[PDB]
């Protein structure tokens, strides 16, 4: 019952989603970031002159 | 006598605000310095949380 613990566990990523394929018996894929990107935009302020 | 002094007065005071405003100058300039370099650190330790 928490809501900035959910918005701060949705940038984990998918991991969830994992955990259920393996639970249901499906194995977990190994390769590389073709879903996950550790992109940034950089939305920090301009200083006052 | 008296208007000799007083510009006496005036041009004191006229070296202590210059010398004043280049102290400040340089104070202001070491603190946008600090400053620019806390938010350098604050979107480096933001970036790789």
């Amino acid at each position: 019952d928490s809501t900035e613990c959910s918005n701060l566990l949705l940038q984990y990523g998918s991991f969830c989603t994992q955990l259920n394929r393996a639970l249901t018996g499906i194995a977990v894929e190994q390769d590389k970031n073709t879903q996950e990107v550790f992109a940034q935009v950089k939305q920090i302020y301009k200083t006052p002159p | 006598s008296a208007l000799g002094k007083l510009q006496d007065v005036v041009n004191q005071n006229a070296q202590a605000l210059n010398t004043l405003v280049k102290q400040l100058s340089s104070n202001f300039g070491a603190i946008s310095s600090v400053l620019n370099d806390i938010l350098s650190r604050l979107d480096k330790v933001e970036a790789e949380v």
